[PDB]
RNA sequence: AACUGAAGAGUUUGAUCAUGGCUCAGAUUGAACGCUGGCGGCAGGCCUAACACAUGCAAGUCGAGCGGAUAAAGGGAGCUUGCUCCUGGAUUCAGCGGCGGACGGGUGAGUAAUGCCUAGGAAUCUGCCUGGUAGUGGGGGAUAACGUCCGGAAACGGGCGCUAAUACCGCAUACGUCCUGAGGGAGAAAGUGGGGGAUCUUCGGACCUCACGCUAUCAGAUGAGCCUAGGUCGGAUUAGCUAGUUGGUGGGGUAAAGGCCUACCAAGGCGACGAUCCGUAACUGGUCUGAGAGGAUGAUCAGUCACACUGGAACUGAGACACGGUCCAGACUCCUACGGGAGGCAGCAGUGGGGAAUAUUGGACAAUGGGCGAAAGCCUGAUCCAGCCAUGCCGCGUGUGUGAAGAAGGUCUUCGGAUUGUAAAGCACUUUAAGUUGGGAGGAAGGGCAGUAAGUUAAUACCUUGCUGUUUUGACGUUACCAACAGAAUAAGCACCGGCUAACUUCGUGCCAGCAGCCGCGGUAAUACGAAGGGUGCAAGCGUUAAUCGGAAUUACUGGGCGUAAAGCGCGCGUAGGUGGUUCAGCAAGUUGGAUGUGAAAUCCCCGGGCUCAACCUGGGAACUGCAUCCAAAACUACUGAG
């Protein structure tokens, strides 16, 4: 288990915010929509930046509402 | 429920044989079947197309003597099985035990079957079964019961099945009388006359 | 506890019964671990009575299911 | 009512009455050694520390506090001793 | 074992084609009402006031835990038929305790959310059960009962005096447990019962053995608590909402992660992919229609949640913030000596009330199950069974044959007849169900007692286990079922008949009364109103009303439209979003194929098997369209690199 998405936020502290994408299709008229889903991956080192492209995976909670994780950066 | 009251009238209405009455005496002499029943038994013109299949589904409900209710169990038990619902319509009605007995050639009518069924004198097995719709199954030795084989009503009955021949797929012994049901019938031994493609419209709408 | 006791199903003055293993605090009719069999008093004909199958009841058995007092003589009488 | 549920009434003070002797002499125990880290002190925290171990634990297997909430007290009050030091 | 259906009609007009509404034919209900009414199987029965409740009963059990008081048989003596006392003691239960009342039964008020489904995982707990492992050493102080005093109308309350335990508390020891930094430190226990070779001794006892119980702990099942991701009714004439609010740190707190809580820090968080707010509603496996896609809906059965007169609150405990527990506040009934008390049928019956509308103050513990004791036994209004009600599905009767002078009698008529009609009558047979009499299984596994053989042992003493022998047990119950007797006797309605739509003519009535699902009939000849004959549909039922889905391609994904029938913004530019010309190369997110884990059981479907058949019950399979993890393929779409 393992997702990947991109960050919008760096207002909190040690806080990262993701969004990632999802195709789910309709389940009556046959079409892929496009829907997302917005997590708040614990950051570890306040060292991502606002247009990335990292990776996440889940770990007990650390605080409320705040339960993935930081695996890496891939790319900038 | 059975239908209690006049016979040759349901006879003249649809305007058949029918094979209602019990003697060989004469059909349309006790009958007088040239015209439809009632007061104004003159006049006639175009049935409707939905009166033709009511009259051809009637026509086989009263040859045999089920009600609606049973009926439409009949064929609820086409539908289910695989393969030309008209023919396994009427494969239904043949197997049933008031009709197997009118074929040995125990009982003049078909209401006389139904009669000595229902006062326990006929075996299946080897035991007792009063009931008019038994579904008989193939090399069932349907024998007659040792406490009324004296019955005139079985002897005389057997002097009428000089004008109906064997219907060959049973076969009847005129000493212990104890027929036995060979197999199934065939879409062959079935008069003509009824008609497999008008009962099955009907039930649609 | 965990134990093995008999069900009930069918009509009245017809009972026909089912080996279960069940949490002990349920209903008769309620939840189940599974079913490993039945039993059929009023078998008659081509009906079997017992049909305990002993690969189900090798593994409860050792890990301390606890039977009832008619599944002590069905498990023994196989 | 029951004569059964009476009985189960009456000994429910019975024993209201006694675990609350031996529930609060555990905790006047543990703010023996609370109040004497505040005001800095090395050893007198020290000998308090030490004549409430066996208390804790004794009233651990009667069954009044939880086996790990005793766990929970002696290893947090070893982090502020280590902290004098 | 794998498996198939799809119908139309009437109505806008002098008439026609089209668009478009409306209405009917179908299958269904926890149904209600009107007319009528023989039977048996299998089912179901307060949908409204979660509105109040008279009276019965619904969770107790252990004397192989311990006091105490009842004291049998019998051992008796004595005295003269009976008492006296004595001796043992079997019974028996108010009290302390161990267990259990957190399970089983009931109801749908609340909640638009992580409640409930599906897939996952990590930070925990778990009495009774199973497998192990290490034990079961000694000691003390109180207490109810019972005494006795005092107070209270009671419901009861208070004091002094006495005794016991597997009650309670120190002390001793301990891994294979807790904390610690290695080092080191900390913590438990309870005994009763059956026997007995030897020996100490009042085999009071020690003693050995067995059964049982208890104390630490690891593992297994079982149950439970948490977190993530997704899905989950209508309203946009509801668009902004939130300061433990959103993160961080330090400390607490809980079995367990967390703003769970607190102190400071920081100014964040969510929102048009519909936050917030309003209105309603318990969800789910499934049921009902449909050819299918879908559409409504969550009675009985099963899983989960939420409540127990209203609002709070904790204790006890393995596990409750507890339906027959405790405390408080309130409302409402009742008691009282006026001081004070008592109570909670959304347990089974039952009464009142509401309403179109919903059942007996039953029978038992025999069965399956639970609780305690394992020693039998004891409790059980959950269960298993009966009673009531055409409330539904399925089955059977209400006779069968012969019989034309074609009888009366009825209705109609061109007056000739036709029709009711072989239908009756007459004649010959038959007796299921109901009635009556006799017979008669299966649901029964056990328990007691006795005997015997195995293994426990130090002692085949006890006890456990095979087995033998003997004795005992059913609410249903007049059982299903079988035989005999009586005699055709014991047993048919209901709507409709102008068109859709099967089936028709006379008589009253005359724009009156009346009819009606739509078209619409009735003004003096009505096949439509009211009757009479006749006839057609269904039958132990038939009709109307109410309510869903079909037909409706009439919300059109499968499956419609926009020149004039309703329907193209007055025209531009443009953000979010949707779609992408052409060559290679890569990649594997979509896509296809396969494997594994799952998708509770029931229900539906298929092949069988049992009840005289069927409904009903039941064995095996398919299916549950899903979601997740792996393996491979590379055409097309996506992403990436180059043109
Ligand atoms: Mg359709
Ligand atoms: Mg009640
Ligand atoms: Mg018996
Ligand atoms: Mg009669
Ligand atoms: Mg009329
Ligand atoms: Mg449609
Ligand atoms: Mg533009
Ligand atoms: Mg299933």
């Amino acid at each position: 288990r393992t997702l990947t998405g991109r960050v919008v936020s760096d207002k909190m502290d040690k806080t990262v915010t993701v969004l990632i994408e999802r195709r789910v299709k309709h389940p009556i008229y046959g079409k892929y929509v496009k829907r997302s889903t917005k997590l708040h991956a614990h950051d570890e080192s306040n060292q991502c930046r606002i247009g990335d492209l990292v990776t996440i995976r889940e770990t007990r909670p650390l605080a409320k509402t705040k339960a993935w994780t930081l695996v890496d950066i891939v790319e900038r | 429920a059975r239908y209690i009251g006049p016979k040759c009238k349901l006879s003249r209405r649809e305007g058949t044989d029918l094979f209602l009455k019990s003697g060989a005496r004469a059909l349309d002499s006790k009958c007088k079947a040239e015209n439809v029943p009632g007061q104004h038994g003159q006049r006639r013109g175009r049935l409707s197309d939905y009166g033709l299949q009511l009259r051809e589904k009637q026509k086989v409900r009263r040859i045999y003597g089920v009600l609606e209710r049973q009926f439409r169990g009949y064929y609820q038990e086409a539908s289910r099985r695989k393969g030309s619902t008209g023919e396994n319509l009427l494969q239904l009605l043949e197997c049933r035990l008031d009709n197997v007995v009118y074929r040995m050639g125990f009982g003049s009518t078909r209401s006389e079957s139904r009669q000595l069924v229902s006062h326990k004198a006929i075996t299946v097995n080897g035991q007792t079964v009063n009931i008019p719709s038994y579904q008989v199954k193939a090399g069932d030795v349907v024998a007659v019961r040792e406490k009324s084989k004296n019955q005139l009503r079985i002897a005389q009955a057997l002097e009428l099945c000089g004008q109906r021949g064997r219907v060959e797929w049973v076969e009847v012994d005129l000493d212990k009388k104890a027929g036995t049901f060979k197999s199934a019938p065939a879409r062959s031994d079935l008069s003509a006359d009824i008609n497999e493609n008008l009962i099955v419209e009907l039930y649609s709408k | 506890m965990v134990t093995i006791r008999l069900a009930r199903g069918g009509s009245k003055k017809r009972p026909f019964y089912h080996l279960t293993v069940t949490n002990s605090r349920n209903a008769r009719d309620g939840r189940f671990v599974e079913r490993i069999g039945f039993f059929n008093p009023v078998a008659t004909g081509g009906e079997v009575r017992l049909s305990v199958d002993q690969e189900r009841a090798t593994y409860w058995l050792g890990q301390g299911a606890q039977p009832s007092e008619r599944v002590a003589q069905l498990l023994k009488d196989a | 009512n029951t004569p059964s549920a009476k009985k189960r009434a009456k000994q429910a003070e019975k024993r209201r009455s006694h675990n609350a002797s031996l529930r609060s002499m555990v905790r006047t125990y543990i703010k023996n050694v609370v109040k004497a880290i505040d005001a800095k002190d090395l050893e007198k925290a020290q000998a308090a520390f030490t004549a409430a171990v066996p208390v804790i634990d004794r009233m651990a297997d009667k069954g009044i506090i939880h086996k790990n909430k005793a766990a929970r007290h002696k290893s947090r009050l070893s982090g502020h001793i280590k902290a004098l030091s």
